[PDB]
C-alpha cells in the first residue's frame, strides 16, 4: 500500500522496544523486566474485545495521558463502524480461532 | 508473624512486612555458610561446601562460580537460583564490556542484579529468589572491592560478611580480625579457620571447603586458591581448632 | 458417648467441661494440648464416638517412655479433680452430617455427668472480619444466658469484647463451635465460647494466646515456661529437606 | 449474616442483588474531603474544604478545583491520586474531541467519557472502582451546568448538591438555602456556608480552595478572593 | 447456592447460575418501565425514580434512551451499564444502517446487545451487564413491537410487559386489563397510567414521577414523541376522573 | 502439618523457610524406575531397569545425537519434553557451528529450561531426573539432573525406585570404572542396576536397555538381545 | 494477579474495607516506618534541602556503599525513608521517567512533576491486583527557574504534595510538629539556615546530638542549583556551628 | 497430632508428598470410564477393533463412532472421550496430509503418535479424556501405539484400552502371539 | 485458585468448618437435596454378604462365628501377605464380604479357617471412607465387643507418610512400624511409631475401636517408598509372621515365598505417566 502502513502498525513496539533496549543498556536487566510486567498486567484489565476499552493505568504508565496523536483522533475505533459476533471475538482473543 | 500475609509476595501484613522475602532468607540459611573477607590486597572467598555423595565427580555442587574474569562469586541459599543470577551478572558485565568496554565497576553488577532480585520479590505470580551471593573483585586502580546481594534485592559492599547457616558465627570471628593491611594469603589461612570454627561436625558431615580469590597474585582476576596454599591454610584452620 | 479406660466412669459433677471445639486451623485443639500438658490432665478414657474421623497414635503428652506406649485415640478425655476440670480432647477432623450428632452427644453427656459451666476454645477467621473487629483484640467469649451470673460480672471485669453477633450469632470459623453454643442455650447448660480471629498456617501464637485467655478468667494458672508443650509437638512442616536443594 | 464473598469481589452479584464494592468505594468518597457544587445563574461555584490545614504546605503545589478545558472544571472528595489520573484522562478527551468536532467539548459529553472510564473500573475484574467522585461543572451555549459522577460511572445534572463528609447535612442545608434563581455572587456565599455546616476548625484561604465557571469561563479563586469571600460571610 | 454462585461460568447440581439470577433480583429493585404496544403506535411509561427538589435534568429523556428514528428503548437495573449498554444500542443500528442503507429491524437491534450481554456471561471475570431493557419499536417487516432483554440474554416480545419493581404485578394488571387488537395507543396510555397508578403507591402518579415516550407512525414517518408535563398530567387526572366516577357507580 | 498452607504452590516459601512442592517433585523421579549411569575413560555407560511384554514397552534409555543420550527416572512427559529440548540445541550447535555440544553445557541448558517453571506461577517443576552421558574431546560423561532445577557431573550414579542398592554397588566399585572397558564398565552397571532388583528377581535380558557412548562409539542403545552378548560374562548374583 | 485477589478487605489492594478503606497502602505507610530511619527536609529563600540521620550496623559494611541520598538528574535530588531495595528501585525509576520527560520535550522534569509521575506510578499498582506499592517515601529537592526552591514529597499509596518543610520516616510526625513552630517563625532560611533547622530537627526528634557520620545532609541553592551533598567536614562544621550557637 | 484436609488432587499442577499429579490419573479413570478398543499389531498388517456401546434400538448403528482413518495406511480408534479424541484425529490427520504434501511420504506411525502427543501434553487445559490406539503400516511396517490423559504414547504389539482395558489385555497376553496374522 | 485475573480466593482448610457449616445446611434442608444426599448415603454404605448363603448377612462375623484371632490387612500388599503366608495352607472358608462404593474404590472379604472358625481373616484391598469405616465396624464386630480377640491389623503405608527429622527420601525405601493396644500383651516386633506419626482410616478405626473396648490389637504400618505388589514390602511384612499375632496361621515359607513369586507376577498393564 504505502512505505508508512507498517511504520505505524508496529510504531508502538518498535519504540517500546527501543525504551528496553535503552535501560537494559544503561539501568540493567531489571528495568525493562519492572516496565514489562506493569503493563502486562493492567492490560489484562479491559472489557472483552468486542465493547472499545479505556485503559488509563496502561496509558498513564506510558505516559500518554498528557500526549494525543494522529492514533487518537484519526478512524474513531469507539464509534467502529465494523463489529463481529460477541462470541467469536472474544475466542479470537483467547486464541480458539 | 504474619500467616494470612505470607501467601503472595504483593502482600504487606499489618506492620508492612512482605513474609516472601523474610523466608527467601530463610531460605539463603538452610545452605551451609559461604564467607569472605575483602583484604587490602583484593578478596578472599572460602565456604562450608558440604560433599554430599563420593560418586559425585570432584568439580560438581558447586559453590564459587566466576561470573566474569574481574569478579567471582561465593554462593549460599539454592544452588539453581545461585546459578540463575551468577548468569544474570555474567551477562549484565558481558554487555557492559560490549557498550562502555571495560570490567564493569562491582558496585554496579551487584546493584543491577539486585535490582534484578528484587523485580521477582514484587510481583505476586514469581517468587524471591531462595539465596544470597557474594561477588568480589580486584583492579589495580579500583582495589579490594566486595558485594553481597540478598534475597530480597539490595546491594551493600563489605570488608568480610557472611551468607548461610553459622554466617553471624562467621562475621564475629572476622570483625575478631584485621583485614585492612592483610594480604590473600594472611586471610586466606584465617578464612580456612573461619570456616572450620563456624563448620559442625555433629550437625553437618564431611565438608570439601573451597577456597577463592581475587587480588595482585591472580593479576586482578578471580582464580581458585593453589591446593599447595589452599592446603595450608587449612592446615592452619585443623591446626587452629587444635589449638 | 463417653467410655472409661478403666472399668467405671469417674464423677464430674461440680466440674467444668474444657473443650477444643474443632476449629480454623486446629487453634482449639493446640489451646487444649497446651492446657493438658501443663495441668498434667489425667485419662477418664475416651469420648468415642463416629463423628471424628477416626485416628490413632502415642500419647501426645508422653513425658516418659511409659507413657510413649500409650495410644491416641480421636476422641479423648482427661480430668483435674484437684481443680474439677475436665479436658475433652478431638485429634482429628469432622464427618459431614456428624458434626450436629456430636454436639448433641455433648451436651447431653456433660448435663448427666453433672459438669456445670461448660468452656470451649475455638477460634473464627481474621479476614471476612468487621473494620471494628479488626481494629480490636483478636480474642472473643460468647457466654449462654444460662451460665451464671458472678462469672459473666467477672468476663465484664475482665473488660472483654463478645463475639459479634451478625444476624442470631456468627462464628464464622469454629465448625461445631457455632451449633454446639446454639444447642447448649436450648438445653439450658452453661457454656462460655472462648475463641481467637486467626489466619491459618502457624497456630502455636494463636494457641498460646488463647490458654492465656482461658487462665484470665479461670486461673487454671497464677494469672499473669508458662504452658508446657505435648512432646509430639515436634517436626511440625513435616520432614526435612532433602540434601540436593539449599 | 455476613455475606462477605460477595463484599470482597466487584465483578459478584448478591443473594438480593447490590453490587458491593461499588458502595465500598463509595465510602471511600462519603469519607471524603467536604466538596459544594452551586450552578447559579452566572455560573457554578465548587467551594470545597483543603485535607491540609497546614503550617507546612506550598500553595501553588495542589487543587481540589482543576480546569480541563478553559470552560470546565471540577472538584473531588474521596481518593487525590485516582482524582489526578482521571482528570489527566478528562483533560485528553476534551482535546481529542476538539480535533474531531472544533467545539469545546460539551460539560455533558466530557462527564459522559470520564464517567464511561468509571463504568469500566466496576465492570472488569483484578481491578478496583475509582474511590472517588467528581463534580464536574462549565458553561456553554449561554447557560451554567453542574454534574456528578460517582465510583461506579452514574452521572447527574444538579442545581445544588455537596459530597464527601457531612455532606448529606450539606445537601440538607443547601435544600434549605438555594434558590433556583440564586446568582453566582450569592452562590460563592452560599457554598462557602455549606462547608461551614462541614468543617473542623477556623475557615481562610488555606483551609478551604474555591473554583467557579462563568460567560468566560472555569478558574480558581485565588487566596486574596476566598478569603474576601470569607469576610463577606 | 452458598457454591456456584461466583464467577458465571459455575453451574449447579440444578443446571442454575445464580450469579446470572442475581443480575435479575438487580432488576427487582429499579424504576418502574411498563411498555404497552398498541395500534397507532407503542408507548415506553415509566415511574421517574429520581425526583428530589436540587436535582437538575438537562436531558430530553431520563430512563427512555433512542437508538434511531425507528426505535427507542428504556432502562431498569444498574445505571453505569445502563449507559454504555444504551449508547452501544445506538452504535449496533447504526453499522446496519452503513451497510444496507435501513433503520435496523427492532429484533435485529435487541438479539445483537443480548449476544453481547450472554457474552458478559459465557466469560467468568466479567460481570453479568445487571439491566434490563424495553424497546418500543417500528420496522417494516413487524409494524410496531414491545420487546424486553435480560441481563443473561434472554429476550422476548410483548403486547404489554414490565421492567423493574412491581413488574409481575405490573403485567398481571395488564393481563387483567389489555384487550389485543382493541388497544389504541390512546387506551393503551390509559391502561399505562392505570396500571402504574395501581402497581406502585406514588400520590396519584406525580406527573414529574412518570415518563412515557410514544413511538407512532405519522406520514410514513417513526415518531418518538415523550409525554409533556402537561400531557401526562392529562391521563392521570383523566384516569382520576374515571376513578371517582367509578366510585360514585360503586 | 502447618506445611500445608505453603506446600501447595511452586512459588510461595513456608515459615520453615523451604519451597515443599519442589521437594515433591523430587520425590516423584521415585516413581519412575531405577536408571545406572557409570563411565570409564573411553566409554559412558548407561543401564535401565524397565518395569506387560505386548504393551508399554518403555522407552527408558532415548538418544539425543551422535554423542549423547539420557536414561529417565520419573514424570515420562517431562523426560520427553526435556530429551526433544536437547535434542534441538545439539541440532543447532551441529548447524551453525558444525559440533558437538559440551554435555556440562547441555546439562546447564536444562538446568535453567527446569528453573523457570518452579520461580513462575502457572507451572511446576518437570518431576523427572535424568542421566546424562556423551563423550566430548573431554573425554566420557555422566551427568545426574534432578527434578529440582539444580543437577550433578558424576562418573557413577542411579535414580528411580530402591535405587540405594545400585548407588551403594557404584561406591564400592566407583575405582575400577574409571579403568574398565565397554564391556566390563556395563557389567559393573548392571550388577548396579541387579543389586536393585529382589534376589528372587534378576537381569535376564529382559528388564535391561544400555546405552553405551565412547570414543569412537556414538551414543547406542542395546535393547531386547542386544544386551544379551553383555550380560554374557555377568555370572553369580552372590 | 496470576494467584489473584486475596478473600479479606486487608489481605489485598484491589479490595475496598465496609468503612471503604484501601489497607495494604496504609501497610505501605507501615513500611515506610519500618525502614528505622527518620528524613526532614527544610525549603528556604535561597536553598532546599533534605537531611537524615545515618545507621550502618556492621563494622564490615563500607560506610561509604550505604546512603539513603541520592540524585535522579544533575539539578534535583532525594532523600528516602523507607525499604532499601524498594527507595533504590523508586530512585531508578525517577531516574528513567526524568530522561523520558527531557527526551519528549527538551527541557528537565521539574521537581513537583517527577514527583507527580511516581505518585501516579504508584496509583497503577495500588489500583492494579498484580502489583504492590514501592514501600519507600522519596522527597525531592531542586531549584525551579520560576519558583526556586522545591521541597516536595510523594507517598508509595501515590499521593504527591508540595510543603516548605517535610519529615517522613520514624519520627516522621514529631518532625512535621517541629518544623511546623519553626516555619510559622521562618526567617527567610538561606543554605546555613535551612541546614540548621533540617539537621537539628532530627536531633531533636531522634535526640541524637549527632556526629558528621550520623547525618546525610544533601542540599540544592539557588547559587549552585546543581545538587550536592556535604563531605564529613562540611556536615561536621554544621553540626559544630549548632553545638557553639 | 491432628489430622488435615490437603488437597494435591484438585490441580493437575500440584504434585503428592510421594510426587503424584492426581488428575492426569483421574483422566485414566475416565479412559475407563469410556468403551474397550483392542488392536492388535501382526506381521502381516494391524488391527484395531473397539465396542459401540449402543444402548437404544432408536439411536443409528449403521453411523460410525469410536474408529478414524488419518492417512492411506494409520488410523487408530478412540476411546474415553470422542470430543477429546476429535482434536487429536485433526492433529494426525492434518499432520500426515502435510506430510504427503512436503516430502511426497505418508508420515510413519510413530511420527503420528509424535505429532499428536505435540497437541497433548499441553495441560485443552486438563489432562486429555481420551486415549486413541495408532494402527497403521507404514514404510517401517505393521505398528501399534497407545495414547494416554500425561499426553505421551508407547510402541504395542497387542494392546486392550477403555471400560476393560486389564480385563482384556489379559485376554491379549493369552491370544495373540508374535507370528498372528493380520486375520488372526 | 483464580479462573480469571484477580479471583477473590480462600485457603485450603485444616479443620473443613466450612464444610461442616455445609452439613448444618443440609443444602437448606430442602426435600429434593436431603433425598438425594440419602441416595449418596445409600451409594456410600457397606453391605457385609457371603455368596455361600447368597443373601446378606446382619449383626456381626466375629460374634456371629466365633473369634479367636482376626487377622485384618488394609491395602494391596496387607492383603498379598495373607495371601502369601498365612492362606499357603488351610481352608479359611469365606463368612462375609463389605459391599461398598467410595470415589476411589479392590475387595473386603472376610473368612476363617475350616481346621479352626475360632481364628478369623479379612483381606481389604479396597479403601473403606471415613464415613464407611465406623459402618464396617457396625458389620464384621458388629456389638459386643469381646475383649477375647488378637486383632492383628496389617497395613502399607507411603515411606514419606512417616515423620522423621531426616527427609522422606533419606528414610530407608522399606521399613515397618507398629501401634499395639493397652490390652496387647504381646511384642510391638517392630519399633512403635514416633509421637508425632499418627494414622488414620479404617486401620485406625479398627484399633481405635478395639482400645475403647479394650481389646488385644496390634496396627502394623509398612511404610515403604512403593504402595503397589512388591516383594520387598510383603518381605517387610514378614516379621509378623514370626509373632504369636500371626504364628499359627502363617505356613512353609518356602510355599508362601514362592506363591509371592506368583502375586509379583501377575502384573498390571501400568499406565505410561512414568517411564
Amino acid at each position: 500500500s504505502h512505505p508508512l502502513e507498517l511504520s505505524e502498525k508496529n510504531f508502538q513496539l518498535n519504540q517500546d522496544k527501543m525504551n528496553f533496549s535503552t535501560l537494559r543498556n544503561i539501568q540493567g536487566l531489571f528495568a525493562p523486566l519492572k516496565l514489562q510486567m506493569e503493563f502486562k498486567a493492567v492490560q489484562q484489565v479491559q472489557r472483552l474485545p468486542f465493547l472499545s476499552s479505556s485503559n488509563l493505568s496502561l496509558d498513564v504508565l506510558r505516559g500518554n495521558d498528557e500526549t494525543i496523536g494522529f492514533e487518537d483522533i484519526l478512524n474513531d475505533p469507539s464509534q467502529s463502524e465494523v463489529m463481529g459476533e460477541p462470541h467469536l471475538m472474544v475466542e479470537y482473543k483467547l486464541g480458539l480461532l | 508473624i504474619g500467616t494470612g500475609y505470607d501467601l503472595s509476595a504483593s502482600t504487606f501484613s499489618p506492620d508492612g512486612r512482605v513474609f516472601q522475602v523474610e523466608y527467601a532468607m530463610k531460605a539463603v540459611e538452610n545452605s551451609s555458610t559461604a564467607i569472605g573477607i575483602r583484604c587490602k590486597d583484593g578478596v578472599v572467598f572460602g565456604v562450608e561446601k558440604l560433599v554430599l555423595s563420593k560418586l559425585y565427580e570432584e568439580g560438581s555442587n558447586k559453590r564459587l562460580f566466576n561470573v566474569d574474569r574481574h569478579v567471582g562469586m561465593a554462593v549460599a541459599g539454592l544452588l539453581a537460583d545461585a546459578r540463575s543470577l551468577a548468569d544474570i551478572a555474567r551477562e549484565e558485565a558481558s554487555n557492559f564490556r560490549s557498550n562502555f568496554g571495560y570490567n564493569i565497576p562491582l558496585k554496579h553488577l551487584a546493584d543491577r542484579v539486585a535490582m534484578y532480585v528484587h523485580a521477582y520479590t514484587l510481583y505476586s505470580a514469581v517468587r524471591p529468589f531462595g539465596c544470597s551471593f557474594m561477588l568480589g573483585s580486584y583492579s589495580v586502580n579500583d582495589g579490594a572491592q566486595l558485594y553481597m546481594i540478598d534475597p530480597s534485592g539490595v546491594s551493600y559492599g563489605y570488608w568480610g560478611c557472611a551468607i548461610g547457616k553459622a554466617r553471624q558465627a562467621a562475621k564475629t570471628e572476622i570483625e575478631k580480625l584485621q583485614m585492612k593491611e592483610m594480604t590473600c594469603r594472611d586471610i586466606v589461612k584465617e578464612v580456612a579457620k573461619i570456616i572450620y570454627i563456624v563448620h559442625d561436625e555433629v550437625k553437618d558431615k564431611a565438608f570439601e571447603l573451597e577456597l577463592s580469590w581475587v587480588g595482585e597474585l591472580t593479576n586482578g582476576r578471580h582464580e581458585i586458591v593453589p591446593k599447595d596454599i589452599r592446603e595450608e591454610a587449612e592446615k592452619y584452620a585443623k591446626e587452629s581448632l587444635k589449638e | 458417648m463417653f467410655v472409661p479406660c478403666g472399668e467405671s466412669a469417674p464423677d464430674l459433677a461440680g466440674f467444668t467441661l474444657l473443650m477444643p471445639a474443632v476449629s480454623v486451623g486446629n487453634v482449639g485443639q493446640l489451646a487444649m494440648d497446651l492446657i493438658i500438658s501443663t495441668l498434667n490432665m489425667s485419662k477418664i478414657g475416651y469420648f468415642y464416638t463416629d463423628c471424628l474421623v477416626p485416628m490413632v497414635g502415642n500419647n501426645p503428652y508422653a513425658t516418659t517412655e511409659g507413657n510413649s506406649t500409650e495410644l491416641s485415640i480421636n476422641a479423648e478425655v482427661y480430668s483435674l479433680p484437684s481443680r474439677k476440670l475436665v479436658a475433652l480432647q478431638l485429634r482429628s477432623i469432622f464427618i459431614k452430617y456428624k458434626s450436629k450428632p456430636f454436639c448433641e452427644k455433648l451436651l447431653s453427656w456433660v448435663k448427666s455427668s453433672g459438669c456445670a459451666r461448660v468452656i470451649v476454645l475455638s477460634s473464627s477467621h481474621s479476614y471476612q472480619r468487621n473494620d471494628l473487629q479488626l481494629r480490636s483484640t483478636p480474642f472473643r467469649y460468647l457466654l449462654t444466658p444460662s451460665m451464671q451470673k458472678s462469672v459473666q460480672n467477672k468476663i465484664k471485669s475482665l473488660n472483654w469484647e463478645e463475639m459479634e453477633k451478625s444476624r442470631c450469632i456468627r462464628i464464622p470459623g469454629g465448625g461445631i463451635t457455632k451449633t454446639l453454643y446454639d444447642e447448649s442455650c436450648s438445653k439450658e447448660i452453661q457454656m462460655a465460647v472462648l475463641l481467637k480471629f486467626v489466619s491459618e498456617g502457624d497456630n502455636i501464637p494463636d494457641a498460646l494466646g488463647l490458654v492465656e485467655y482461658l487462665n484470665e478468667w479461670l486461673q487454671i494458672l497464677k494469672p499473669l515456661s508458662r504452658w508446657k508443650i505435648p512432646s509430639s509437638w515436634r517436626l511440625l512442616f513435616g520432614s526435612g529437606l532433602p540434601p540436593a536443594l539449599f | 449474616m455476613a455475606e462477605r464473598g460477595y463484599s470482597f469481589s466487584l465483578t459478584t452479584f448478591s443473594p438480593s442483588g447490590k453490587l458491593v464494592q461499588i458502595e465500598y468505594a463509595l465510602a471511600a468518597v462519603a469519607g471524603g474531603a467536604p466538596s459544594v457544587g452551586i450552578k447559579a445563574a452566572n455560573g457554578v461555584v465548587l467551594a470545597t474544604e483543603k485535607k491540609q490545614k497546614s503550617i507546612l504546605y506550598d500553595e501553588r503545589s495542589v487543587h481540589k478545583v482543576e480546569p480541563i478545558t478553559k470552560h470546565i472544571g471540577l472538584v473531588y472528595s474521596g481518593m487525590g491520586p485516582d482524582y489526578r489520573v482521571l482528570v489527566h484522562r478528562a483533560r485528553k478527551l476534551a482535546q481529542q474531541y476538539y480535533l474531531v468536532y472544533q467545539e469545546p467539548i460539551p460539560t455533558a459529553q466530557l462527564v459522559q467519557r470520564v464517567a464511561s472510564v468509571m463504568q469500566e473500573y466496576t465492570q472488569s475484574g483484578g481491578v478496583r472502582p475509582f474511590g472517588v467522585s467528581l463534580l464536574i461543572c462549565g458553561w456553554n451555549e449561554g447557560r451554567p451546568y453542574l454534574f456528578q459522577s460517582d465510583p461506579s460511572g452514574a452521572y447527574f445534572a444538579w442545581k445544588a448538591t455537596a459530597m464527601g463528609k457531612n455532606y448529606v447535612n450539606g445537601k440538607t442545608f443547601l435544600e434549605k438555602r438555594y434558590n433556583e434563581d440564586l446568582e453566582l455572587e450569592d452562590a460563592i456565599h452560599t457554598a462557602i456556608l455549606t462547608l461551614k455546616e462541614s468543617f473542623e476548625g477556623q475557615m481562610t484561604e488555606d483551609n478551604i480552595e474555591v473554583g467557579i465557571c462563568n460567560e468566560a469561563g472555569f478558574r480558581r479563586l485565588t487566596p486574596t478572593e476566598v478569603k474576601d469571600y470569607l469576610a463577606a460571610i | 447456592s452458598r457454591r456456584y454462585d461466583s464467577r458465571t461460568t459455575i453451574f449447579s447440581p440444578e443446571g442454575r447460575l445464580y450469579q446470572v439470577e442475581y443480575a435479575m433480583e438487580a432488576i427487582g429493585h429499579a424504576g418502574t418501565c411498563l411498555g404497552i404496544l398498541a395500534n397507532d403506535g407503542v408507548l415506553l411509561a415509566a415511574e421517574r425514580r429520581n425526583i428530589h427538589k436540587l436535582l437538575d435534568e438537562v436531558f430530553f429523556s431520563e430512563k427512555i434512551y433512542k437508538l434511531n428514528e425507528d426505535m427507542a428503548c428504556s432502562v431498569a437495573g444498574i445505571t453505569s451499564d445502563a449507559n454504555v449498554l444504551t449508547n452501544e444500542l445506538r452504535l449496533i443500528a447504526q453499522r446496519y444502517l452503513l451497510q444496507y442503507q435501513e433503520p435496523i429491524p427492532c429484533e435485529q437491534l435487541v438479539t445483537a446487545l443480548c449476544d453481547i450481554k450472554q457474552a458478559y456471561t459465557q466469560f467468568g471475570g466479567k460481570r453479568p451487564f445487571g439491566v434490563s431493557l424495553l424497546y418500543i419499536g417500528w420496522d417494516k417487516h413487524y409494524g410496531f413491537q414491545l420487546y424486553q432483554s435480560d441481563p443473561s440474554g434472554n429476550y422476548g416480545g410483548w403486547k404489554a410487559t414490565c421492567i423493574g419493581n412491581n413488574s409481575a404485578a405490573a403485567v398481571s394488571m395488564l393481563k387483567q386489563d389489555y384487550k389485543e387488537g382493541e388497544m389504541t395507543l390512546k387506551s393503551a396510555l390509559a391502561l399505562a397510567i392505570k396500571v402504574l397508578n395501581k402497581t406502585m403507591d406514588v400520590s396519584k402518579l406525580s406527573a414529574e414521577k412518570v415518563e412515557i415516550a410514544t413511538l407512532t407512525r405519522e406520514n410514513g414517518k417513526t415518531v418518538i414523541r415523550v409525554l409533556k408535563q402537561k400531557e401526562v398530567e392529562q391521563l392521570i387526572k383523566k384516569h382520576e376522573e374515571e376513578e371517582a366516577k367509578a366510585e360514585r357507580e360503586k | 502439618m502447618f506445611r500445608n498452607q505453603y506446600d501447595n504452590d511452586v512459588t510461595v516459601w513456608s515459615p520453615q523457610g523451604r519451597i515443599h512442592q519442589i521437594e515433591y517433585a523430587m520425590e516423584a523421579v521415585k516413581q519412575g524406575s531405577a536408571t545406572v549411569g557409570l563411565k570409564s575413560k573411553t566409554h559412558a555407560v548407561l543401564v535401565a531397569l524397565k518395569r506387560s511384554e505386548l504393551a508399554a514397552h518403555q522407552k527408558k534409555i532415548l538418544h539425543v545425537d551422535n554423542h549423547i543420550g539420557i536414561s529417565i527416572a520419573g514424570l515420562t512427559a517431562d523426560a520427553r519434553l526435556l530429551c526433544n529440548f536437547m535434542r534441538q540445541e545439539c541440532l543447532d550447535s551441529r548447524f551453525v557451528f558444525d559440533r558437538p555440544l559440551p554435555v556440562s553445557r547441555l546439562v546447564s541448558l536444562i538446568g535453567s529450561k527446569t528453573q523457570i517453571p518452579t520461580q513462575r506461577y502457572g507451572r511446576r517443576p518437570y518431576g523427572v531426573g535424568l542421566l546424562i552421558a556423551g563423550y566430548d574431546d573431554m573425554g566420557p560423561h555422566i551427568f545426574q539432573t534432578c527434578p529440582s532445577a539444580n543437577y550433578f557431573d558424576c562418573r557413577a550414579m542411579s535414580i528411580g525406585a530402591r535405587s540405594q542398592s545400585a548407588r551403594t554397588y557404584l561406591e564400592r566399585h566407583m575405582s575400577e570404572f574409571m579403568e574398565c572397558n565397554l564391556n566390563e564398565l556395563v557389567k559393573h552397571g548392571l550388577r548396579a542396576l541387579r543389586e536393585t532388583l529382589p534376589a528372587e528377581q534378576d537381569l535376564t535380558t529382559k528388564n535391561v536397555s544400555i546405552g553405551i557412548v565412547g570414543k569412537d562409539l556414538e551414543f547406542t542403545i542395546y535393547d531386547d538381545d542386544d544386551v544379551s552378548p553383555f550380560l554374557e560374562g555377568l555370572e553369580e548374583r552372590p | 494477579m496470576s494467584r489473584g485477589s486475596s478473600a479479606g478487605f486487608d489481605r489485598h489492594i484491589t479490595i475496598f474495607s465496609p468503612e471503604g478503606r484501601l489497607y495494604q497502602v496504609e501497610y505501605a505507610f507501615k513500611a515506610i516506618n519500618q525502614g528505622g530511619l527518620t528524613s526532614v527536609a527544610v525549603r528556604g529563600k535561597d536553598c532546599a534541602v533534605i537531611v537524615t540521620q545515618k545507621k550502618v550496623p556492621d563494622k564490615l559494611l563500607d560506610s561509604s556503599t550505604v546512603t539513603h541520598l541520592f540524585k535522579i538528574t544533575e539539578n534535583i535530588g532525594c532523600v528516602m525513608t523507607g525499604m532499601t531495595a524498594d527507595s533504590r528501585s523508586q530512585v531508578q525509576r525517577a531516574r528513567y521517567e526524568a530522561a523520558n520527560w527531557k527526551y519528549k520535550y527538551g527541557y528537565e522534569i521539574p521537581v513537583d512533576m517527577l514527583c507527580k509521575r511516581i505518585a501516579d506510578i504508584s496509583q497503577v499498582y495500588t489500583q492494579n491486583a498484580e502489583m504492590r506499592p514501592l514501600g519507600c517515601c522519596m522527597i525531592l529537592i531542586g531549584i525551579d527557574e520560576e519558583q526556586g526552591p522545591q521541597v516536595y514529597k510523594c507517598d508509595p499509596a501515590g499521593y504527591y504534595c508540595g510543603f516548605k518543610a517535610t519529615a517522613a520516616g520514624v519520627k516522621q510526625t514529631e518532625s512535621t510538629s517541629f518544623l511546623e513552630k519553626k516555619v510559622k517563625k521562618k526567617f527567610d532560611w538561606t543554605f546555613e539556615q535551612t541546614v540548621e533547622t533540617a539537621i537539628t530537627c532530627l536531633s531533636t526528634v531522634l535526640s541524637i546530638d549527632f556526629k558528621p557520620s550520623e547525618i546525610e545532609v544533601g542540599v540544592v541553592t539557588v547559587e549552585n542549583p546543581k545538587f550536592r551533598i556535604l563531605t564529613e567536614a562540611e556536615i561536621d562544621a554544621h553540626l559544630v556551628a549548632l553545638a557553639e550557637r | 497430632m491432628f489430622l488435615t484436609r490437603s488437597e494435591y488432587d484438585r490441580g493437575v499442577n500440584t504434585f503428592s508428598p510421594e510426587g503424584r499429579l492426581f488428575q492426569v490419573e483421574y483422566a485414566i479413570e475416565a479412559i475407563k470410564l469410556g468403551s474397550t478398543a483392542i488392536g492388535i499389531q501382526t506381521s502381516e498388517g494391524v488391527c484395531l477393533a473397539v465396542e459401540k456401546r449402543i444402548t437404544s434400538p432408536l439411536m443409528e448403528p449403521s453411523s460410525i463412532e469410536k474408529i478414524v482413518e488419518i492417512d492411506a495406511h494409520i488410523g487408530c480408534a478412540m476411546s474415553g472421550l470422542i470430543a477429546d479424541a476429535k482434536t487429536l484425529i485433526d492433529k494426525a490427520r492434518v499432520e500426515t496430509q502435510n506430510h504427503w504434501f512436503t516430502y511426497n511420504e505418508t508420515m510413519t506411525v510413530e511420527s503420528v503418535t509424535q505429532a499428536v502427543s505435540n497437541l497433548a501434553l499441553q495441560f485443552m487445559s486438563r489432562p486429555f479424556g481420551v486415549a486413541l490406539l495408532f494402527g497403521g503400516v507404514d514404510e517401517k511396517g505393521p505398528q501399534l501405539f497407545h495414547m494416554d490423559p500425561s499426553g505421551t504414547f508407547v510402541q504395542c504389539d497387542a494392546r486392550a484400552i477403555g471400560s476393560a482395558s486389564e480385563g482384556a489385555q489379559s485376554s491379549l497376553q493369552e491370544v495373540y502371539h508374535k507370528s498372528m496374522t493380520l486375520k488372526e | 485458585a483464580a479462573t480469571f485475573f484477580g479471583e477473590v480466593v480462600k485457603a485450603p482448610c485444616r479443620a473443613g468448618t466450612e464444610d461442616e457449616e455445609e452439613e448444618e445446611e443440609g443444602r437448606r434442608e430442602t426435600p429434593e437435596d436431603r433425598e438425594v444426599r440419602l441416595q449418596l448415603a445409600r451409594k456410600r454404605e457397606v453391605r457385609l454378604l457371603r455368596r455361600q448363603t447368597k443373601t446378606s448377612l446382619e449383626v456381626s462375623l466375629l460374634e456371629k462365628y466365633p473369634c479367636s484371632k482376626f487377622i485384618i490387612a488394609i491395602g494391596n500388599n496387607a492383603v498379598a501377605f495373607l495371601s502369601s503366608f498365612v492362606m499357603n495352607s488351610g481352608v479359611w472358608e469365606e463368612v462375609g464380604c463389605a459391599k461398598l462404593w467410595n470415589e476411589w474404590c479392590a475387595f473386603c472379604v472376610f473368612y476363617h479357617l475350616k481346621s479352626n472358625p475360632s481364628v478369623f481373616l479379612c483381606q481389604c484391598s479396597c479403601y473403606v471412607a471415613e464415613d464407611q469405616q465406623y459402618q464396617w465396624l457396625e458389620k464384621v464386630f458388629g456389638s459386643c465387643p469381646r475383649k477375647n480377640m488378637q486383632i492383628t491389623i496389617l497395613t502399607c503405608r507411603h515411606v514419606t507418610d512417616y515423620k522423621t527429622s531426616e527427609s522422606t527420601g533419606s528414610l530407608p525405601s522399606p521399613f515397618l512400624r507398629a501401634l499395639k493396644t493397652q490390652n496387647f500383651k504381646d511384642s510391638a516386633c517392630c519399633p512403635l511409631l514416633e509421637q508425632p506419626n499418627i494414622v488414620h482410616d479404617l486401620p485406625a478405626a479398627v484399633l481405635s475401636y478395639c482400645q475403647v473396648w479394650k481389646i488385644p490389637a496390634i496396627l502394623y504400618l509398612c511404610y515403604t517408598d512403593v504402595m503397589k505388589l512388591d516383594l520387598i514390602t510383603v518381605e517387610a511384612f514378614k516379621p509378623i509372621l514370626s509373632t504369636r499375632s500371626l504364628k499359627g496361621l502363617v505356613k512353609n515359607i518356602p510355599q508362601s515365598t514362592e506363591i509371592l513369586k506368583k502375586l509379583m507376577t501377575t502384573n498390571e498393564i501400568q499406565s505410561n505417566i512414568y517411564t
